[PDB]
């Protein structure tokens, strides 16, 4: 019965902001330590804040890469937990899942969401498309489906080619 | 200055039924100020959240069969699968929840040896032949995801450029 489930991610342009939502349910919110940690492909993961109880007047710790930038908040009531992004960039780019600490000073996160995506653009395109022609502009907009097509369509070839084998595996049984 | 665990290997390609060891180096001593030593040992199978296996260093977490084994002291740490099981395949890693900021190691990717032949399969069970195939279509589409999220990081500076003429 115990379960967290986030939600509010997106894509986002550098510097903006964005506020992310845990749900908890099955257990006593009210009595239990909540975390957010982030994984990007490149990073790997990352813990990012700590709020406690209101016996520890909601005291809040944060990693030094998010510092002023994010705020962790709980609202017991609503058995919820927040992080509200503040100047997002690009290397804030991951998933966030959202977790509980298991508690009695033995062990940390036993319980994690399914995670959102939270998506930064870069802006590099940004400082290199403006000395563009608007005609040459709207020959690569209408050139991105097909594009994104053809690497989708890798992916899928590719995982066809992992998947044979497996399927032939169980039909020689 | 901030705990840095460092893994390895990068990649442990094994057989089903070997032995693994996975190591996990810290920086500096994780002995949290009251003691205790908060190093835990995480699995995140394909498509899923991160899952506690290891806490304190040497303590199975419920629901963690006795194959699993953790150990070390100071700043090597190691976890230990007796007999690696085709639900054990995923990526381990290594945390230290001793000093702010609690940090992971890099990760450890437990994966099947293809060898050169793909007769390999045939000694698998139907079953787990079948949580292989159910496991391939998340990451598929987490693969085809970030193609989708990455496009359209693509698509908004290009409007705004058509918009500021």
């Amino acid at each position: 019965e115990v379960k967290l489930e986030e939600s509010g991610g997106g894509l986002v342009q550098p510097g903006g902001s964005m506020k992310l939502s845990c749900v908890a349910s099955g257990f006593t919110f009210s009595n239990y330590w909540m975390n957010w940690v982030r994984q990007s492909p490149e990073k790997g993961l990352e813990w990012v804040a700590e709020i406690r109880l209101k016996s520890n007047n909601y005291a809040t710790q944060y990693a030094e890469s998010v510092k002023w930038r994010f705020t962790i908040s709980r609202d017991d009531s609503k058995s919820s937990v927040y992080l509200q992004m503040n100047n997002l960039r690009a290397e804030d780019t991951g998933i966030y899942y959202c977790t509980r600490d298991y508690g009695n000073y033995v062990a940390y996160f036993d319980y994690w969401g399914q995670g959102t995506t939270v998506t930064v653009c870069s802006g590099s395109d940004y400082e290199f498309l403006k000395s563009w022609t608007v005609e040459d502009l709207q020959k690569r907009l209408l050139a991105l489906d097909p594009m994104m097509e053809q690497e989708i369509e890798e992916i899928r070839q590719k995982y066809q080619s992992k998947r044979q084998p497996i399927l032939d595996a169980i039909e020689a049984k | 200055m901030d705990v840095l665990m460092t893994q390895t290997p990068l990649s442990l390609p094994v057989s089903l039924g070997d032995q693994a060891s996975i190591s996990c180096r810290s920086s500096q001593s994780i002995v949290h100020s009251n003691g205790n030593t908060y190093l835990e040992w995480y699995l995140q199978k394909p498509g899923q959240s991160p899952k506690l296996l290891i806490y304190k260093v040497s303590n199975r977490f419920s629901g963690v069969p006795d194959r699993f084994s953790g150990s070390g002291s100071g700043t090597d740490f190691t976890l230990k699968i007796s007999r690696v099981e085709a639900e054990d395949l995923g990526v381990y890693y290594c945390f230290q929840g001793s000093h702010v900021p609690y940090t992971f190691g890099g990760g450890t990717k437990l994966e099947i040896k293809r060898g050169s032949d793909y007769e390999f399969l045939k000694s698998w069970t139907v079953e787990d032949l079948q949580k292989r195939l159910l496991a391939l279509d998340p990451m598929m589409e987490q693969e085809i995801e970030e193609i989708r999220q990455k496009y359209q990081c693509k698509r908004q500076p290009i409007l705004d450029a058509i918009e500021a003429k």
